[PDB]
Formats: C-alpha cells, sequence, structure tokens
RNA sequence: ACUGGAACCGGUACGGACUCAGGGAAUCCGACUGUCUAAUUAAAACAGAGGUGACAGAUGGUCCUUGCGGACGUUGACUGUC
RNA sequence: AGGCUCGGCUGGAGCUUCCGUCAGUGCAGAUCGUAAUGGUAGUAGCAAAUAUUCAAGUUCGAUCCUUGAAGACUGAAGUGGAGAAGGGUUCCACGUGAACAGUAGUUGGAUGUGGGUCAGUCGAUCCUAAGGUACUGGCGAACGCCUUGUAUCAUCGGUGGCGGUCCCCGCUUGUCGAAAGGGAAUAGGGUUAAUAUUCCCUAACUGAGAUGCAAAGAUUGUGUGCACAAGCGCGGUAACGCAUUCGAACUUGGUUAGUCGCUCAAAGACCGAGCUAGAGUUUUCUUCUCUAGUUAAGGAACGGACUCCCUGGAAUUGGUUCAGCCAGAGAUGGGGACGUUGUUUCCGAAAAGCACCGCGUGGUGUCUCGUGCUCUUUGAACGGCCCUUAAAACACCAAGGGAGGCUAUUAAUUUGCACUCAAUCGUACCGAUAUCCGCAUUAGGUCUCCAAGGUGAACAGCCUCUAGUCGAUAGAAUAAUGUAGGUAAGGGAAGUCGGCAAACUAGAUCCGUAACUUCGGGAAAAGGAUUGGCUCCAGUG
RNA sequence: GGAAACUCUGGUGGAAGUCCGUAUCGGUUCUGACGUGCAAAUCGAUCGAUAGACUUGGGUAUAGGGGCGAAAGACUAAUCGA
RNA sequence: UAAAUAUCGACUCGAUUGCGAUAGCGAACAAGUACCGUGAGGGAAAGUUGCAAAGGACUUUGAAGAGAGAGUUCAAGAGAAC
C-alpha cells in the first residue's frame, strides 16, 4: 500500500541492555548496513535525521 | 452430522425416546380416551429445527 | 436465480438453541438469542407482543417455588414445629 | 469405573472403554486382567 | 464361488505396437496432433544438447580436446552449429587435422 | 486400478492434509500422511544455510541428540563461519584503531 | 521412440466413426479483457487505462455517531477524496 | 300469505298455552365465512436419462423380491470407493396386515420388535487471524451505549540469597473467535448382521512422573605402590566430527511464507520379457489370453544435485545450464564437509496376506529382470511477474553471557534400562435423478479426495476392465396432429421484417497468404496439394 | 556483412488481464421444448469466458429512509421506486 | 404519617334474564398442543356406544380385509370413524 521502502533501522537504548528498532521511509541512497546518526550534533549526511 | 455436540445428542436421543408407539394397555384404563401416540414424527416428513 | 435454484444452498444455520429459553432463536454471530435476551440480563418482552408475553409469561411452567410459597403462606410460614406427638 | 468394578466385584481391570448410546446412555467395556475370568464373574453377578 | 474376471487382453495393442515399430499406422493420415505436440522440439533439442556436451565433455577428459577448442566447440553447439554427433565428430576432426 | 480413501474426516488438500500412497502387506493401496518438514536454520547476520545442523520441526528438535544442533565454533548453530571470522576481524580492527585514536 | 522417403496393393472413400472456424468487401457503435436488470432487455448501457479540473500542509479536508467518540489514517501532495 | 294443526315412520328426554317485557330474532345472493358434494371424468394424463429376456425359488398371489444364464448401460472430470455442512436412527437382523412407495409388490429410507457407534496416538480440547465482547473512562432521562485506543492506567512477575522474606532485573497485559490455518505421538493383519488408525494379535511412538538397577563423572603429567601438581572432554588446517566431561537472569535469532514456467530425482500407477500356479480357447493357429506372484508404522546401515572448506593462482580467459549464470571479492583441476527427500540380498516378516493342491486339520509357491517427452504425489534446484511482494500467536531449539554450583575413587550431574498413568466429548449410516434444501421418493441446487486399457495431443469424443446398475407403470398397434432425429430429383433465398432454422467449413504435414496497421497484428486471411494397408530404406543414442 | 554506427540469418527462451478448447463458470439464438410443466425459471441444441478485474467453501463486517451496488432503481431469505 | 380510594395480575370463594361445541377464551379434548417460518412470530381441527363392555364366545368361506350364521342387549338399523 505505499509507494516508497522502508527502512528498518536498530538503534541501541540508553538505559538498558537491549536493542531498538525503528520504522522509516527510506530516503535514496540507504542501504543496508548503513550507519545512521540521529541527533542535534550528527553531520550533514544522507539518512541522517537532523533538525532543521 | 456425525462431528455433533453432546447437548445436541442429548436432545436428539429424548426425541428417539418420544418417538414411539403408545402401549397397548394404556387403551384399556377407566375413562382412557387416546387410541394412538398422536405426535409420532418421521425423520423424512417432519424435521426438527434445531 | 431466486426460487427452488436459490434453496439448494441453505445449509449453514444462524440461530441455534438458546441455553435460557431452550428454543432455537439464538444468534450464532450476535451471541444474542432472538427471543429472551440472552445473554441480556433483563428479560426480552414488548408490550405490542400480547401474545408472546401470554405464552412465556408466568404460569406457564411449572412454579414450584411460588407454590410451595403460597402453600407455606396459608399458615404464617411456620418453621421449627412439628405435627402434635401422636401415633395411629 | 475401574473403582467402581473393583470395589462391587473385587476384580481388576487392565482397560476402560466407554461410549454414550444413540439414547444417552453410557456403555462401558470393562477388560479384566488375566487373573480374573470374565464368564465366572458374570456367572456371580447373575447376568449369564 | 468368487468367479473370475472378466478378460481384457492387451494383444492386439501388442500387436499395434510391433506395427508401429516397424513403421506402421504413422502416415499423415494417423496423426492427429501438431508435430510439436507429438514430439515437443523442446524436448528434441535438450536430447542433441546433452549429447554433444557429453561428447565433448569426454574428448576433453580423454586430452583429445584442449580448454580453448573444447569452449569453441561447445559455444559452437550451444548456438546450433551441429545437427548430431556424426556433425560434431567430423568438425573436431577436421580442426584437429588443420591444427 | 486401485484407488483410495481419506483415513481422517478432513476431506480437503490443505498443507496439513499432504498424502502418500503405499502398497501394504495384505495387497492394498493405502494412505499414509505427510507431516511437516524441518528446515535447516539460517545465519543471524546473513542468510546462508547452516551446515552440521539437522533439520527437524520445532517440537521435534527436542528429541534429537544434542551434537545434532551445534557445531563446536563460537555461535556455532547461530552463524557461519564466514560470518564468525568477520565477527572477529571486525572486533579486533575497530579495538585497535579506538586504541590509536586515543593515542592520538 | 520420432522423423523423411520408395515400391506394391483396394475401393464409392483413407482426419473412412469420433472430435473441430464457412469465407470475403464494407458502414454505425463501443478502444480492448471485464460487469450488469436472479425470473421477458448482455447492449451502443456500466467499468476501464489515459486526460482535465476542484479542495486539503493536519490548529487540515471528506464523512459517520443522540452523545461520547470514530473511519480514510500503520495515511502526509509521486498522498487522499471528489 | 307469513305459517299452523293432525296422521304415519324414525328418535329417546324434554317440551308447551296465554299475559307483560326484553332481544346476538327470520337470508338466495355480499368474486360472503366455514364444512361437505357434483358435471367435467374413469377424462387430461402416469412418454427426458439406450433394455431387457430365459429357467427356477418363495408365496394364496410375482414384469417389479431372490438365485443362475444371457444381453446392454455408467465408462475412472463414473450410475465406483469415502468424507465436510445438513439429516438424526433413516444403519443391521427378524416379522408385515392396513396406510405410503401417483402400476404392482412376497420388497422398502414404510411399518412392529430388537441390536448397533469402544481411541494417550483420528478430531474437538490448546494458539492466535479477520473480527466480537468485557473492564476502566466518557456519554446517556433510562434499558444501557461508545472506544479495544497512553482513551484508561496504583493492572505485575523473574533469577538468586535467606527461610514468609530481602537484594537485584525489568514494566503492565483482559477474554472469546478456525472438527479446511498453527499443532506432541500408530502402523499392519484379523474380527461383527451392523464398530474399527478405536475391538483382538503383533509390532512402535509421545508426554508427565517418583522410585529401583547398571554404567559414567571416578583421571592425567612428572619423578620414584608412593610424592607433587593439575577443572568442568576430545579430534580435524578447515568446512565440521565424536562423547556426555556443569551452568542461571538477561539479550539476539531459527522454526519453507505468493503465483507461474522449465529441468532433474524418488515412490505409486501404467507397460514389456521370462519362470512358476490356476483358469480360458484350440475346425485350424498361437512357447498363446487372463489372473496371483504383496511387504505397513518404527529402527540399523548407506545415499543425497545445492551449499561450504583446503591447496593453488587463471588472458591464448575459462567452467557451465534445456534456460541461466559463475570467477584475482579467488575460476578450472585435485582433495574433503553437511543435509532434509530416499534406498536396501537388514530387523519388523512370512508365523502375515495372496494363489493353488489335499484331507475330515495339512502341503506347495509367493522368483529373476527391464523400460519411459508417460501421468499423479513428494523432493531438489533455478528462472519470470508485481504502482500486487505474498499471516499472527503459542510452543520448541540455538547462540552470546558467566551470575552461580560439586570438589580427583567423593559429590553435583547427566546417560541407558525397569516401572505407573494418559481425563472429557464425537465415532452408526446417507451425502444425493429417494436419507440434505426445494410442500415430495421433485430432470433443480449443494464443498472436496482416489482415477485402469485401446484410439488419440489429450482428464476431449467412442469402446472396454475393477466396481455398480437395468430404477425410471406395463402390453398391443404404429391413424391424424405433434416433439426429437435422417434424407430428398432440378433450381438455389425466388421464402421471410430479416438466410430464423438447417447445410456448408474443420484434424494433421507441405506450400501460399491481400488491403490496412498503433508495426505488435490482420492470419487458421484468402487459397492449393497430401493423408489408408502392406513390404522396405535412411536418419536421430 | 560493415570503417564505424550498427544490420541480416538460424537457433534457444517461454511473456501476455494472447488464442482454440476439457472440467468449470455464465445464459446469445432457436423468440425450440414445457407453459393446470420435472421445474413458482427447468430441459435440448447452439453459444460467451476458461491462468485471471478468475471460480469457490467456511469464519467474519455492513440492517431499512438503512446497508450494498463495474449503476439495472439492481440486490438486501420466491417479498424492494423503501 | 393509617382510613376512606384504585385494581382480579396472583391465591381462595359466591353468583348470573350471558354461549351451549362454526357459539363461548385461540384452547369443553395429550391447546399455546400438532404444524409453519432462519427469526421476530403465526397457530388449528378435535365433545357424545351402552344403565352396565355385557366390546360380539363358538360354527362356516377366504391368505386377509371381510362376509353368512350365532350370542349380548330395552334396543345394535346403539358394533367401536359407534
Amino acid at each position: 500500500g505505499r509507494g516508497a521502502p522502508l527502512a528498518i533501522i536498530a538503534f541501541r537504548d540508553p538505559y538498558k541492555y537491549k536493542t531498538v528498532k525503528t520504522t522509516v521511509v527510506a530516503a535514496e541512497g540507504m542501504h543496508t548496513g548503513q550507519f545512521i546518526h540521529c541527533g542535534a550534533k550528527a553531520q550533514i549526511q544522507i539518512g541522517n535525521i537532523v533538525p532543521v | 452430522s456425525a462431528l455433533k455436540k453432546s447437548f445436541i445428542k442429548r436432545k436428539l436421543a429424548k426425541k428417539q425416546k418420544q418417538n414411539r408407539p403408545m402401549p397397548q394397555w394404556v387403551r384399556m384404563k377407566t375413562g382412557n380416551t387416546m387410541k394412538y401416540n398422536a405426535k409420532r414424527r418421521h425423520w423424512r416428513r417432519t424435521k426438527l429445527k434445531l | 436465480t431466486k426460487g427452488t435454484q436459490a434453496f439448494g444452498k441453505k445449509h449453514v444455520k444462524s440461530h441455534t438453541l438458546c441455553k435460557r429459553c431452550g428454543k432455537s432463536s439464538f444468534h450464532i454471530q450476535k451471541k444474542r438469542c432472538a427471543s429472551c435476551g440472552y445473554p441480556d440480563a433483563k428479560k426480552r418482552t414488548y408490550n405490542w407482543g400480547a401474545k408472546s408475553i401470554r405464552r412465556r409469561t408466568t404460569g406457564t411452567g411449572r412454579t414450584r417455588h411460588l407454590r410451595d410459597v403460597n402453600a407455606r403462606f396459608r399458615n404464617g410460614f411456620r418453621e421449627g414445629t412439628t405435627p402434635k406427638p401422636r401415633a395411629q | 469405573i475401574k473403582r467402581a468394578v473393583h470395589a462391587l466385584y473385587n476384580v481388576k481391570a487392565v482397560k476402560v472403554n466407554t461410549l454414550i448410546t444413540p439414547l444417552q446412555q453410557k456403555k462401558a467395556y470393562v477388560r479384566l486382567a488375566s487373573d480374573y475370568d470374565a464368564l465366572d464373574v458374570a456367572n456371580k453377578i447373575g447376568f449369564i | 464361488i468368487r468367479k473370475p474376471v472378466t478378460v481384457h487382453s492387451r494383444f492386439r495393442a501388442r500387436e499395434y505396437e510391433e506395427a508401429r515399430r516397424k513403421g506402421r499406422h504413422t502416415g499423415y493420415g494417423k496423426r492427429r496432433g501438431t508435430a510439436n505436440a507429438r514430439m515437443p522440439e523442446k524436448t528434441l533439442w535438450i536430447r542433441r544438447m546433452r549429447v554433444l556436451r557429453n561428447l565433448l565433455r569426454r574428448y576433453r577428459d580423454a586430452k583429445k580436446l584442449d580448454k580453448h577448442l573444447y569452449h569453441e566447440l561447445y559455444l559452437r553447439a550451444k548456438g546450433n552449429n551441429f545437427k548430431n554427433k556424426k556433425n560434431l565428430i567430423e568438425y573436431i576432426f577436421k580442426k584437429k587435422t588443420e591444427n | 486400478s486401485l484407488r483410495v480413501t481419506y483415513r481422517r474426516r478432513l476431506s480437503y488438500n490443505t498443507t496439513s492434509n499432504k498424502k502418500r500412497l503405499v502398497k501394504t502387506p495384505g495387497g492394498r493401496l493405502v494412505v499414509q500422511y505427510i507431516k511437516k518438514r524441518g528446515q535447516i536454520p539460517k545465519c543471524r547476520d546473513t542468510g546462508v544455510k547452516l551446515h552440521g545442523i539437522t533439520p527437524a520441526r520445532p517440537i521435534a528438535l527436542r528429541l534429537l541428540k544434542r551434537n545434532e544442533r551445534t557445531v563446536t565454533r563460537a555461535y556455532g548453530g547461530c552463524l557461519s563461519p564466514n560470518a564468525v571470522k568477520e565477527r572477529i576481524t571486525r572486533a579486533f580492527l575497530v579495538e585497535e584503531q579506538k586504541i590509536v585514536n586515543k593515542v592520538i
């Protein structure tokens, strides 16, 4: 039902021994095995999630 | 159906018991008016709407 | 084709036997009896159904406890006492 | 059924099969151990 | 008594098969399915390719062909240059004499 | 020829009703029901099949011998040998570079 | 196992039964596959892909519910409905 | 006149004059209500699904019931053998006179009397799907409704120590809903009038258990039986193999996921060559035709494409599939590892079943091979397709981790045997031209599995074998009209609103094929030739 | 074959809401049969489709001024402009 | 916060210028029964031997139904559906 592929991304829980999986529409160029940095200090790279 | 429930089977058993000709000696009782079992049921004619 | 041809496909019961009234009016999908309202806590009766009320009202059954209470009331609901000890 | 048969006829049962007849009556087949004789037990009970 | 079953002999079918093997009852007036339906060209091609590839493999194992000539002939066979084993063998013979 | 009939009350060709025709010592052709087949597990990281592991249904896995579910290696039965090799190399090299960066 | 060929033979005939489009030149309508008035209308009717336009950036748009609340919506203009 | 009196017959218990007064107070109709009955009339009719005949049996009585012989039909996408929904005793045996079986009836799904359904392994039971329905909360005059969602929310349970408790770790969620989804584990032979994966015999398997027995743990190295030291296993370069030489909380994974196409393999079915045993045919011919020559679950041992490992370094590029495709990110070659499907001069097991020969319970055999564009089912490996990407839970297993546990002839701990138990409900039969729905024993409808020989491309049409039927009220005769089939001289649409209906064409091989066109088609265009049997020739492994 | 661009020939391959056709699903014509019928919609021949917008069982959801509708006022238990 | 007031729905009673088996309650009787519809629901027909069964022994034809005699009875032409 969606024309855009979804990216399953795994993050490490900062407060407990566990991994958290996130589902989000992939940006063009994102590939499996890539590292996505999310936060205010992340650099300008494709797939990164940063404040505008 | 072959695969049935116990309570359906129990109802069917009671219906089987009920479907039976009247005893002949009842007709000799004093004041008796019944001459036969007037509630006989044939499986093919009248169906139990269970 | 409505009619004889369509009547051959009728082999799935829509109503079954009700636990409360014993009628084959329990809707399987709705899980409710079309006659007495089971499993509703109250009983299904409508004043426009006068004949239905007459059919399903009290006195059409055994009224075992009601008759017992009526019999016991005739002597003031006396309990804990027995007839005078006598013999033949 | 096993316990009742033992307590009523002093006979062990190695197996008990049960069915319910179309008239809603439970019928039990009780196989006695090889030690006991079903024919003798039936003779004693009365049905024979 | 259990009576014997009714006989249903295949003798006529056996004689008909013998005659057909000799080459009878096969003319144009006896065919009702297309040529491909009677004998698929795909099946014929599969048979031919297995035959040619087996021959090439045997020759390479026996050292009658080097890797280069084997590859050339393998690709030619896949390209449908040889009608059958005799054609392939004659071509191999001529090429070997030239070499 | 001989023809068979279903032995159970399920009369539909569902995945739970796969059958096989077998000749019996009595000269009969009967139906024997096929159970589901086990699957070789795959690597956690990659998807390649794992070797040395006996396939079986999940409930039947409890009946095999211990060696039939494991391989004598780290992550044996969970990762492929190449996956373990890659993990070891990555760990060592990443820690070495971390030490170098700390020094710098 | 299938393919091609040759001689000879008969007879009203050889896909000997059986199985299986008659063909062609044009005009009108609908592009096509498809759907429909069960029991008088299977069509040129409906759908259709394609085209255009409208509204909507979510504190939104279109709807339902007596009300609470809910659907599109696990949706976000290459979307949603009309 | 409305009506009344009397007589005769039937009948068996009430009725009546007159005076007042009251009314559910008078029928020919209302396509009036209800019950019954006529002419039509012994009339319409009992005509789809090819078909019956002979002799005998039983009987008061036979087209119809039963036996034998013959002749036909369904023709394996059946008129065969079994199930799901539905039916509910219709199942089986023995009686049957009336009713019913649109003729008949000695027969019956009718009728009267009895009998019949046996489970640890087959299902339900268990898990959740779409979805339903509760809790709170909100709304509602109210019965109650709305949401299944951070709306609501103080919703708990897990290891360990101590012996209820304390430490630590996390954070919250109901409950129903599938005898076609997921799922612990059984097969063969026999037995009944009727039950059979249930009963009997034989042979297994799964789960929950405490106890008992046996074996391990329970040895190694060095030095000289002794001393010291030594943990919780070994082998292989590797893919991995072998034993039983512990291990928690927690975390992360595994447990085919669609559809179509091709190729290959196994089993079953089919088909051949013998050799036995029995039948069939023999004016004549045939080493002839038909039938039987079977091997379950569970084990032991082998086998297994794909994939993986080691060596080594490839252009003059090689390997390779029907098709793909693969290789300096390591090909070819050489040598190895793994594994589901499966196979066996093996156990089960020939003491079974089958076929035949004898006796009044015995005996003989049940054997060697082949074959395939063959089908079904299973398995392996790929390829094509999607603006379509092809469940969820439970449960089991694995790995990382190393909290903990026993202390070198002790112990913890696994291993193998022996033992006990496995509840409840369904289980008969039909499943349709007569057991269901259609008022019925109704040419209708209603979900699936198994599938022989010939001809042939074929599960087409036609014929046949196993199995099953001849059930459709019958006999005579063959007028008119009819319904449904088959023909017709000469002409050939003049018929008719109209070529309606019918006829014409057709399979396969070779040749040939126009306008137009969106270049894909049109196209089987149009239109020609050949086709049998027999005896040979050549090609294709 | 060509200087190149690229072109031609023969195979392999097996795509398509492709075609003929069995099961199956429909119901065009005979305006055939029947029309107090086998049948309150059936029967025969002839016909449309037949690997997908396919045909279907069961479980579920939608209830009357409402539902559902490839749209006929169609269907919503022989009842539908309520 | 009792009484005077309402009410036969329930239990128990007494009456009538009412009906007399198509009437009177749907139901005088195995009546809210048989039967019908998936369901809400719909819903009948059906009183009478004789004082007393004394309900026709026995003979006879027929396989039987049944008939011819006979017997019971005030009466069977009151013989069971009387």
